């Protein structure tokens, strides 16, 4: 369904956001 | 026409839009309905992300269609 | 039978499959058609995610069915 796809795309979107946060926590410290 | 937009949290919002209305018009309607900024919202139709320049008729969005709303930071 | 797969870019891919064909065969066909690996591809149809151990007949996939393909990073 479209809701399932929305939740999945939000899942990898949040994973990309968390990897960005990983890079942030890498070079601020 | 009446359309439904579902978010990732299961919340469904009903809006009144036309086939000639653009995706930016749907973003403005969602901003009026909830307060989410249009730049922080991503719209998906039939598994494909809708372009802001494209309209509902260009994305083959009919009455009672289910759009997907994704939040952005 | 003929089936349709919708990507995130709006492109529709037509595939020749059978009801007894598994989702692994569909993933292999998608890899042969577009180059997307089966491990990074997810098929969504009729409210449920396709499982590799299931077939098209188990998911009640008929002729001219429209599924959606999601690409993992």
């Amino acid at each position: 369904s479209d809701l399932m796809l929305a939740q999945m795309l939000q899942m990898e979107y949040d994973r990309e956001y968390d990897a960005q946060l990983r890079r942030e926590e890498k070079k601020f410290n | 026409m009446q359309i439904f937009v579902k978010t990732l949290t299961g919340k469904t919002i009903t809006l009144e839009v036309e086939p000639s209305d653009t995706i930016e018009n749907v973003k403005a309607k969602i901003q009026d309905k909830e307060g989410i900024p249009p730049d922080q919202q991503r719209l998906i139709f039939a598994g494909k992300q809708l372009e802001d320049g494209r309209t509902l008729s260009d994305y083959n969005i009919q009455k009672e269609s289910t759009l997907h709303l994704v939040l952005r930071l």
